[PDB]
């Protein structure tokens, strides 16, 4: 999967979600990539996120929306995405599995092109291009 | 206010973001940045998690999914498309004219014009193949 | 704490909320009482919203979206499914065996024992007709 | 379509949302009713909500998971399914249509079994059943 999202010159944001899908899998699997609340959510009055991991969990957590609901309440993009997977491992927990199985990353964009980012376990990155150049950043992880 | 900027996941997000930088440098749209930029990849057999290249489902279908979304809450969705590259160029074409999925996503695809092609590439079939096995 | 209690959607939800309440009123789960009661509405031909009643797309197929959540975040969904007239269950087996779409949709109703039927009611045809000529 | 939640004698929520879609839609149409941000949501810790009316529009705004973190946040369900459609006419808005062409509403139920409905233009209808028996109720809504 890659998602991206951006915020232009004219302070507008727009993004984008694409993949192949688990390796594999049955025929006719969807998962998150495809679906408005979970890989992509983008409202140009607060922000946009975009996720990427185990569609199941971002399905089940609606998980771009509650990113971008987050920042719409006073978070910053990285603080949404830390507290949308901060969700995810409190209902992993609920539903008796192992977070080890599970990955998700979120990044996240506000209006004001503040950003950010959040994963369960450690080894993703996102790439941020702006004015100062492109960047492989490393966000905090929730799997210690 | 950083602008503009763009943010992509995983490491193939870095190359990604030179080709939507592309546009967003020169002014360009947003929602013009992000599908040139995931189109990128969606090009690049050698990336086996996105459009061509795509490792297939177990019978061997190469099925690809992507949404997209502008700054006005318009949006378009495909899902378990087939013989397609570029799902979201497909996808912005669904927002612009909500989301298909299956043997109907692919005849609105050819309506638009989109071209069927063979997305298995000889390294995709070899190793689902090889995934039989077992 | 006012439980049980259930809701659901327009006139043919006060039919299915009795169907539910069969489950409820005697302890049962909330889950097997949702099932009960939208399958009422998915059996009935003359719900043409729904199910066995449901209009065709415009190629004259029934196509059926339906999913399901459960009270631990479990979910099944399926969409654009033919021929099974009680999506909502094969959405449950999606849940307990999380969305497919299509033919594959299909494929997995009929390896769990769903049956083939005709969902195009000869009502559901002739207004279909009726459209195509307008 | 047809949505239905419900909370059992144990305190527990589930829900379904079935339908045979836009009569005459063009093949593969999906409308919101079987994604999980959308036509339904469910959360067990706070409440359950599903969806009526034009399936890409409760699609676009992620209606559901919006009604429950409304109520997450300590909304009222009738409170949570108001400012849900509310949020949603402020976007109809934005994007230049008219609000007589879009409908829009929901239903929703809170762990303490407190209920709730609103909408954008009225005719809608929606049944409860608890134990004062079953009734066919109409919600508030916001075209006047």
């Amino acid at each position: 999967t890659i998602g991206m999202i951006a915020l232009d010159a004219q302070g507008n944001l727009s993004g984008a979600c694409t993949t192949s899908g688990m390796a594999y899998k049955m025929h006719g699997r969807v998962g998150d990539s495809p679906i408005i609340g979970a890989g992509l959510f983008v409202d140009n009055e607060i922000g946009a996120a975009t996720a990427t991991g185990h569609g199941e969990e971002v399905i089940r957590t609606v998980g771009t929306h509650l990113v971008v609901e987050l920042m719409n309440q006073g978070r910053t993009p990285q603080q949404a995405c830390k507290e949308a997977v901060e969700r995810i491992v409190k209902i992993v927990n609920r539903r008796g599995k192992n977070l080890k199985d599970i990955q998700v990353g979120f990044i996240a964009l506000n209006k004001k092109g503040e950003y950010g980012a959040y994963c369960i376990q450690d080894g993703f990155n996102f790439a941020v291009h702006d004015q100062k150049g492109n960047r492989l950043e490393t966000p905090g992880f929730a799997l210690k | 206010t950083n602008k503009p900027i763009v943010l992509s996941t995983w490491n193939f997000g870095l190359h990604a973001n030179v080709e939507a930088w592309k546009v967003l440098s020169k002014g360009g749209k947003a929602l013009d940045a992000v599908e040139k930029g995931v189109r990128l990849v969606e090009d690049d057999p050698t990336e086996r998690s996105v459009g061509y290249g795509g490792r297939p489902d177990r019978d061997g279908r190469v099925t690809l999914d992507a949404c997209i979304m502008d700054e006005n809450y318009n949006i378009g969705s495909v899902a378990c498309m087939e013989h397609i590259k570029n799902p979201i160029s497909v996808a912005r074409a669904v927002m612009e004219k909500v989301m298909l999925v299956g043997d109907g996503a692919l005849e609105f695809a050819l309506s638009q014009g989109f071209k069927k092609e063979n997305l298995l590439t000889a390294e995709s079939e070899k190793e689902w193949k090889e995934w039989l096995k077992t």
